[PDB]
């Protein structure tokens, strides 16, 4: 094994859901044969990892979802980064988006927070 | 001297467990799956280039 | 050996009494060139000083004297003059004279010793990844603490 | 039990008093008996150490030192742009060079 | 939670980069520091001691005790190193031939090269070319070593250089203060007259005052070769990515693994010196604060760089006399040269399993690809049949009849575990419906299995051919007579081996080619 | 030299880079190479390769020669890649022996490695400018002033320069213009006209082009052994005989050379007029004094001559071995304790020696004084010598001879001063490395409390930055800047020992 | 095992292994003079070129080069062997394909 | 907190999965080798997420599996630094609190990145907050493990290996903050 990069593209928690639920539907047709350890290994945190993914708000959401929420939130000079934890949490006040946002209170202004907080709870 | 001796010969080839190169050594067998390379791939929905327009100027 | 318990108090002495007359001709500051003659100790005068303080209760001879001040020289902290015996109080050499004199070392201790690297003792087994490594040194640590 | 070398050619001619049997191997850092001789301070030994300081902090902005470029950074940080610090650029003599030295 | 652990990566060797470790490489090497002397403790529990030579931290040499961080056993184990604090250094009995010769290139002094700079300019170009053989080398080795000792004053710190030449048994002298019959060099007459206090306090120093010169000790030409600058080891015709200079003095020493020398043979004549070497360490080290004169200081290192000497290679010539072994030992040079080392007795041609050896008699009722074999042997010899779905009738029933009855089997092997379950005892009925897809069934030699036949003195590649077998009765291996002409047999009671190949695809590359 | 090129390795990744610092290990190890190889042997880009070697030909690093067929090689030079760690102490001694605009000259010239005078009083007009206030302007002519005094007394020289290319072989180019040093151009100033005033820096054609300074190391190494000297007489002898000798060497300064056996020999009748006026002094008490220090056997001064009186010279080599053999013996009473430089003294002075003979005069007792000598055989300062009575060589049948040789201990003791600066630039980085988390976040707080501080601060902010957690590791802070602080000291203090060193070694050798 | 007495078996000479040669049956002669004679898995390094074990390196002290390698016996014992006497080898792996 | 992971492999295809298209059988075997482990300088390996490009199958000498060279993409857990997650908690500890994220075991808080008014307990297990007006040093971090909210500020990889002659600390070690004003439970903002 051998990896060419080990940062290529960050992820939204949406797209790993759609990646265990698709995986959860061809799964479970013919059962574990206890010739090795891996199908324990592959049904445990593919389980317990949509299992935690099932209780945070990237569930309910779809793909034109996250692109008219990038859409909206294009205009806002923001990071990469930061754009990931606003989709993943969603955030519903204002004491956490100084948080996820570094310098919240240098870069944005409090009128541009509330309209930060708009944008986000008007799409997810 | 450090001089590195090559294992490309028969009877060091011998020696060392490796299958020599003269013989049933020459070429390299290939198995017939039925393969299909390069197949489709799945979408990037969150990180394409177009949504993300860098910040700094 | 004569004794090591023993020798440790002379050769501490003859050191003290060197510099004191060092010290009484450099406050002299008449005439340096007579400050430096005076400068100079006799042979006979430090075994006469040393056996009438008497702390030994076995008599200490002068020729046993004449290599203690060996001691005094080999330290680097007195040296030595031979002159002829023109005039002498007592000529224990023949036609010829030995003096001392208290002087001080040529320079201050190397800076290489200030580091603690100068007095390891495992020093040709240090290296960057090993196990003696100066990023986790015990001799540093302890040196870099007070 | 007994060797292929005479003891006898080593020493021991009583045959006692054999060096002991280490049971644990010495530790890695020995205990010295002595320690270093502490530094030399002074109002001009103190300015050797501020102005070596000052040495680091200037010539790590100065152009002669050619900048490593970032490699795989993880994300981008409005705290990134803080630390990048553009610099001036300075031109070598063509005539004191050789040829071959010219892009 | 558990780390990504997997090698089947299935790279082949390529090239064999030979070369040398530092001493703190070795260091880096070895896992336990081997400081005791004694093999095994001393109560009836006979186990060795926790820091000595037959620690079982350095594998196992025998079945019972594993190695001793694991629960994992001899026929896995590769053994593990440790290492020697040598207390003085001492030169290495293979390297010495060249740091000979790398003490006549460079100046005892200074420990740069003694050559010009135009030189210099000349052999590192010859060095650039590509195709440079170790043939080569050799030539230009000698050709630096040639316009080396040409020299006598050296270019740079311009002090003298003598010749260097073995004096013996590892010792190394050095003759700075040469004298002649003409005028008197200011450099050996000061040399001459600062024997003033050895000469006030003993006779016998001015007559032997003449002789004395540079006596070159491991404790200096280690420190001259950490000094010997990176620019000038090429010259020196020392890779410096393979080697370097300050290695060929050794001061720290591996121990071999306990899987190299076997603890049963009692112990192995490597052990055995390896203790001797801890053991003189430790006289060193006590004589060093006892007070011992410099007679017997300068003996016990003597036989330090002996016992190294006689442990690396144990047929040195000059040895003297009061110091020599009393029995022959093997070193490591003795079991690599000879006629049963490792290379001529192990590498070249190494005995073989799954063969078998009898008496020839004619038989032309066989066709001419057929050889008889004996029942007596085709129940011991075995191939190992994988069982498919193509076969598991036949191999049900060749696990019925057991190991006696011939279309039968002797072993019989589960899917995912090596244990082979040897078929003579348990209800082989049970165990004949108990045949997954993939265990390994080793069935008797039956007709038609493909085996190899030789005879002995191998003149021409038709001296070994794969006949098809087939078992018949009597002791015999009997062939057709045609095939008398390729093996130049006679039937005159002479003998010819036999090989049965364990692989399908050695199986296949014997029948076709 | 496996320790100067990890010394190398350190300092030229601190002071220039990586990918410079690639370069020139690569150059000191191997040698002289052409630059297609320098790249392929290394592995790194070509544009790399040609900015690697400009910036270290710039700082007169790497040489270069033209060999046959045009090509050009390039070759480091080791030692002055080593005199890079001095650069405090040559700071200091220009602005102990000079004004601060003496100590900026010089720092210009060590940080850019060439320039020009008009670019460098440029420079200095410009940075002594935050160093006054209240509108007064630093002007160019006091600094040239100061350059030029500078220049007289060879601190600063002139670099070696190109060749008239109109009287040289007027045609084409060749690959390397061929460097020539000019023996009588080093100290003639270029004259300027041209004044100005530096800029405080708001934010809001040349005479002397190709005149390029740097600064000669040589005369402050000449500097440096005057005053080792000095210190040297001035601890054993008087101030006034320390006095005398130091303007013996001021007079012996600008007329010989710096690497002779014997200086110019000097009348005294000038030594008398030569000393400064503060001293009330005879021309008897100074023929007392030089005669006194003639008498001395550690010969600091030897007579060499008879006409007009007092003739005295100074010596050089002597001096400089009393100097390596005090920093030799220093090591081994620190290392060993006082009862073994006692024997290491004893086996200097007697050339040769055997163990019964130390055990008589040291008065030092049996397995204490054997003990000690082997402790010093095992670490190179004490050689034997195995005189033979026959040629077996065996230690049974011969005499051993202890013998201290200066030379190559004093080697070996250099060897080991590089491999422990190497150490301690080591545990530097280390610190500094396992620290960065919490250094970044330091360089955070000041930069907040940097910011608006002159407008608008309110004292709130600062108990801010107190409430805020950073206010725990405060002390690791401290411990931090005081543990770099004491190792960039050892790292400056050190070369004291390897100045002293490297003179000795340096004046024994003849280089023929 | 050398003779009959020990129940020793046969010898593949340095006669048989040229013939094994001429025929070109180069996975026989792997056969013949490594599975079944000794067969040992080592793995080696692809940085450092020295042997390791289950995995991991102990000179390098990390997981992400060694390699696995099927080898004869009497070779390991060779490289161990040299290794004692301070002459390494270093065993640079290429790949396949 | 996810990212891709651009690795090559080589898969051991066994000769009885010959009947089935190898795209399937590839992943299938990755599933089962890289699922649940902790890759040294990547992070933990989920699933597989794609097989990007799949080279010529060769067949070695001396078995008859079929090897390929596999290039793929794999989702990781591997959270950049300063990112802010929300998980359970497992239990204290006095070397702080051991806070899992479901699947992920291993996040610890040490006691100098916990809330500053209250930073020490009455030699009990469980760590506590003291503000002045309402719940006074009898605030409490809960064993049954309601969800908090922490940043992660430093992560560790160790080779978690055999060290010693042969033939259990977590690998990979993620240490976090909680210091900042709105984190912590989210019970308290
Ligand atoms: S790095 Fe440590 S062990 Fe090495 S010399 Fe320095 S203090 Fe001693
Ligand atoms: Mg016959
Ligand atoms: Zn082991
Ligand atoms: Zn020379
Ligand atoms: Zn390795």
């Amino acid at each position: 094994m051998e990896v060419k990069d080990a940062n290529s593209a960050l992820l939204s928690n949406y797209e790993v859901f759609q990646l265990l639920t698709d995986l959860k539907e061809q799964r479970k047709e013919s059962g574990k044969n206890k010739h090795s350890s891996g199908q324990q290994n592959l049904n445990t945190i593919t389980y317990e990892t949509l299992k935690y993914i099932s209780k945070t708000p990237c569930r309910h959401q779809s793909p034109e979802i996250v692109r008219e929420f990038l859409t909206a939130l294009k205009s806002h000079k923001l990071t990469k980064a930061e754009k990931l934890q606003l989709l993943n949490h969603r955030p519903v006040t204002a004491v956490e988006i100084q948080l996820m946002v570094e310098e919240s209170e240098e870069r944005l202004t409090e009128e541009q927070i509330e309209a930060l907080l708009h944008t986000v709870t008007s799409i997810l | 001297f450090g001089q590195k001796d090559s294992v490309c010969g028969v009877s060091e080839c011998i020696i060392m467990g490796i299958p020599m190169n003269i013989g049933t050594g020459l070429f390299k067998l290939l198995h017939k799956a039925d393969r299909d390379p390069n197949p489709p791939k799945r979408p990037l929905i969150f990180d394409t280039n177009e949504f993300h327009i860098p910040l700094v100027t | 050996d004569f004794e090591s318990e023993f020798v440790e108090v002379l050769n501490q002495q003859c050191f003290k009494f060197l510099q004191s007359k060092a010290e009484t001709a450099r406050e002299s500051k008449q005439n340096p060139m007579i400050q430096r003659n005076s400068s100079f100790a006799s042979s006979h005068e430090v075994w006469k000083y040393i056996c009438e303080l008497g702390i030994s209760k076995v008599e200490l001879s002068m020729e046993d004297i004449e290599t203690i001040l060996n001691t005094l020289i080999y330290d680097g902290k007195v040296e030595m003059t031979i002159i002829a015996a023109k005039e002498g109080t007592v000529g224990s050499v023949d036609g010829h004279m030995k003096l001392y004199r208290a002087v001080n070392p040529i320079i201050p201790p190397t800076g290489l010793v200030r580091a603690p690297c100068g007095l390891c003792p495992v020093f040709d087994d240090c290296h960057e990844g090993g196990e003696i490594s100066p990023s986790n040194c015990i001799y540093m640590t302890e040196w870099l603490e007070f | 039990a007994a060797y292929t070398f005479n003891i006898e050619a080593v020493g021991f001619s009583k045959g006692e008093k054999l060096p002991d049997v280490v049971l644990k191997p010495p530790p890695l850092f020995p205990d010295t008996d002595y320690k270093p001789v502490p530094l030399k301070t002074g109002e001009g030994e103190e300015y050797m150490l501020a102005l070596k300081q000052e040495l680091r902090e200037t010539m790590k902005r100065m152009p002669y030192f050619i900048e490593t470029p970032e490699e795989r950074q993880d994300i981008e940080r409005y705290s990134k742009r803080y630390m990048k610090v553009y610099k001036e650029e300075w031109i070598p003599d063509w005539r004191r060079l050789p040829r071959e030295m010219m892009p | 939670k558990e780390q990504f652990r997997e090698t089947d990566v299935a790279k082949k060797i390529s090239h064999i980069c030979f070369g040398m470790k530092s001493p703190e490489e070795m260091r880096q090497q070895a896992h336990i520091q081997v400081v005791s002397k004694n093999l095994y403790s001393q109560d009836n529990q006979h186990a060795p001691l926790l820091y000595g030579v037959l620690d079982h931290r350095m594998g196992t040499s025998e079945k019972d005790r594993p190695c001793e961080t694991c629960g994992k056993n001899l026929a896995d184990c590769l053994g593990h190193y440790g290492y020697i604090d040598l207390e003085l250094p001492c030169f290495h009995v293979g390297y010495f031939r060249a740091v000979i010769g790398i003490l006549q290139m460079i100046c005892k002094t200074c420990c740069h090269i003694m050559l010009s700079q135009e030189e210099k300019k000349q052999f590192l170009d010859y060095l650039k070319r590509p195709g440079l053989t170790y043939l080569q080398k050799r030539g230009l080795k000698k050709k630096i070593s040639d316009k080396c000792r040409k020299k006598n004053i050296c270019h740079h710190c311009g002090a003298f250089n003598g010749t260097v030449k073995k004096c013996g048994l590892l010792k190394i002298i050095h003759e700075k203060y040469k004298t002649n019959k003409k005028v008197v060099d200011p450099i050996v007459s000061n040399f001459l007259q600062s024997f003033e206090t050895a000469i006030e306090h003993n006779k016998e120093v001015e007559p032997l005052l003449g002789r004395a010169q540079e006596n070159l000790n491991p404790l200096v030409v280690l420190n001259l070769f950490k000094r010997i600058p990176a620019e000038d080891v090429p010259l020196l015709l020392m890779n410096p990515e393979a080697g370097k200079p300050s290695d060929l003095i050794l001061t720290r020493l591996l121990v071999p693994p306990l899987c190299i020398r076997p603890s049963v043979v009692n112990e192995d004549d490597l052990t055995m010196k390896l203790t001797e070497i801890i053991f003189l360490n430790d006289v060193i080290k006590k004589h060093r604060i006892s007070g011992a004169k410099t007679q017997m200081i300068m003996e016990d290192w003597d036989f330090l760089q002996l016992q190294c000497a006689l442990y690396i290679n144990s047929e040195l010539s000059g040895i003297p006399l009061n110091m020599a072994p009393k029995k022959w030992t093997r070193g490591f040079v003795q079991r690599l040269k000879g006629k049963q080392g490792r290379f001529r007795g192990n590498l070249s041609g190494k005995r073989v399993d799954f063969s078998g050896r009898t008496v020839i008699s004619p038989d032309p009722n066989l066709r001419i690809d057929e050889v008889a074999v004996p029942v007596h042997v085709a129940k011991i010899l075995t191939f190992p049949e994988k069982v498919n779905k193509a076969n598991i009738n036949f191999l049900r029933k060749l696990v019925q009849n057991g190991p006696e009855v011939h279309p039968g089997a002797n072993f019989i092997q589960q899917r995912h575990t090596q244990m082979k379950r040897f078929l003579k005892y348990g209800n082989r009925e049970k165990m004949a419906q108990e045949l997954k897809y993939g265990d390994i069934v080793e069935r008797h030699l039956i007709d038609g299995d493909v085996v190899l036949f030789n005879r002995q003195p191998s003149l021409h590649k038709l001296s070994i051919m794969a006949h098809l077998a087939r078992v018949k009765p009597h002791r015999t291996f009997r062939f057709n007579e045609c095939v008398c002409t390729p093996y130049n047999a006679d039937f005159d009671g002479d003998e010819m081996n036999l090989h049965l190949p364990q692989t399908e695809e050695a199986k296949a590359e014997a029948l076709v080619l | 030299t496996q320790a100067e090129i990890k010394l190398c390795s350190l300092l030229l990744q601190e002071h220039f880079g990586e990918i410079v610092e690639k370069i020139g290990v690569h150059l000191i190890r191997t040698g002289s190479q052409p630059l297609r190889v320098i790249a392929h042997d290394t592995g790194t880009s070509l544009d790399q390769v040609k900015k690697a070697l400009c910036v270290l030909v710039q700082h007169n690093l790497v040489s270069y020669q033209v060999h046959k067929r045009g090509v050009v090689e390039y070759e480091a030079q080791c030692s002055r890649v080593l005199r890079m760690l001095r650069y405090p102490r040559y700071i200091y001694t220009t602005k102990t022996l000079y004004s601060d605009t003496g100590e900026l000259i010089v720092e210009e010239l060590l940080l850019n490695g060439k320039l020009t005078m008009s670019a460098v009083v440029k420079k200095v007009a410009d940075r002594l400018t935050e160093t006054m206030e209240d509108g007064k302007t630093m002007d160019y002519a006091e600094v040239s002033n100061t350059f030029v005094r500078l220049a007289d007394t060879h601190f600063v020289q002139r670099c070696p320069s190109v060749p008239t290319t109109e009287n040289s072989d007027p045609g084409p180019p060749p690959p390397a213009p061929t460097l020539v040093i000019n023996e009588k151009d080093m100290y003639l100033v270029p004259k300027l006209s041209l004044i100005g005033k530096g800029k405080r820096r708001r934010s809001s054609p040349i005479p002397d082009d190709g005149i390029y300074w740097q600064a000669n190391l040589d005369r402050f190494h000449q500097h440096f052994r005057d005053q080792a000297i000095v210190s040297a007489v001035a601890n054993r002898m008087d101030q006034t005989s320390s006095e005398i000798v130091r303007t013996m060497l001021r007079m012996s300064e600008i007329t010989t050379s710096s690497s002779a056996p014997f200086t110019q020999p000097l009348s005294s009748n000038e030594i008398f007029r030569s000393l400064p006026v503060g001293y009330n002094i005879s021309k008897q008490v100074l023929d007392q004094y030089l005669t006194l220090l003639a008498d001395d056997p550690l010969e600091f001064v030897g007579k060499s001559g008879d006409s007009g009186g007092g003739m005295y010279v100074i010596n050089l080599h002597k001096a400089l071995a009393s100097l390596a053999t005090a920093t030799l013996e220093s090591v081994v009473q620190e290392r060993f304790g006082s009862r073994c430089a006692r024997i290491f003294r004893l086996v200097l002075q007697k050339k040769h020696i055997e163990q019964k003979q130390v055990e008589d005069f040291a008065m030092i007792p049996a397995k204490e004084a054997k003990d000690m000598l082997y402790k010093m055989l095992s670490e190179n300062f004490m050689s034997l010598q195995e005189i033979p009575k026959t040629p077996d060589h065996a230690p049974s049948r011969t005499f051993y001879l202890y013998t201290v040789n200066i030379l190559s201990a004093a080697r070996m003791l250099l060897h080991r001063c590089y491999k422990s600066i190497a150490n301690l630039i080591e545990r530097r980085q280390f610190e500094t490395k396992e620290n960065k988390r919490l250094l970044e976040k330091s360089q955070r707080v000041e930069a907040i409390i940097a910011s608006m501080q002159a407008t608008g601060a309110e004292e709130a902010q600062l108990q801010e930055i107190e409430e805020m957690i950073t206010a725990p590791e405060r002390q690791q802070l401290e411990t931090l800047k005081r543990n770099v602080n004491k190792l960039d000291a050892s790292e400056i203090q050190v070369d004291e020992t390897i100045f002293l060193l490297e003179s000795y070694i340096e004046c024994t050798m003849k280089r023929q | 095992t050398e003779g009959r007495s020990r129940d020793g078996g046969l010898r593949l000479g340095e006669m048989e292994r040229d013939c094994l040669i001429g025929y070109g049956a180069s996975m026989l002669l792997l056969e013949r003079l490594m599975i079944s004679s000794d067969a040992f898995e080592v793995d080696v390094c692809g940085q450092c070129g020295l042997l390791g074990y289950s995995g991991w390196c102990h000179y390098c002290k990390s997981s992400c080069h060694v390699s696995s390698l099927r080898i004869p016996y009497a070779c390991k014992l060779l490289f161990q062997e040299l290794q004692s006497m301070n002459i390494i080898p270093r065993l640079k792996l290429s790949k396949y394909n | 907190m996810f990212v891709l992971v651009e690795m090559v492999d080589t898969v051991r295809i066994p000769p009885w999965q010959f009947e089935r298209k190898l795209n399937d059988s590839i992943a299938e075997e990755l599933n089962k080798k890289l699922a649940n482990k902790v890759v040294y300088n990547v992070g933990l390996c989920i699933c597989l997420f794609d097989i990007t490009k799949l080279e010529d199958a060769y067949v070695f000498p001396g078995d008859g599996a079929s090897h390929t060279k596999v290039h793929f993409r794999c989702v990781v857990f591997h959270p950049f630094l300063d990112e802010i997650l929300i998980g359970k908690i497992k239990g204290c500890s006095p070397e702080g609190v051991h806070v899992s994220l479901g699947f992920f075991d291993d996040i610890l808080i040490p006691p100098e990145s916990l809330q500053q008014p209250a930073k020490f307990d009455e030699a009990e297990q469980v760590w506590v907050w003291e503000y002045e007006t309402e719940e006074g040093a009898h605030d409490l971090y809960m064993d049954t493990g309601e969800e908090i909210r922490f940043r992660v500020v430093d992560e560790s990889f160790v080779d978690t290996s055999p060290t010693g002659p042969s033939s259990k600390e977590a690998p990979y070690t993620l240490v976090g903050s909680i210091s900042e004003p709105g984190l912590g439970l989210l019970s308290w903002w």
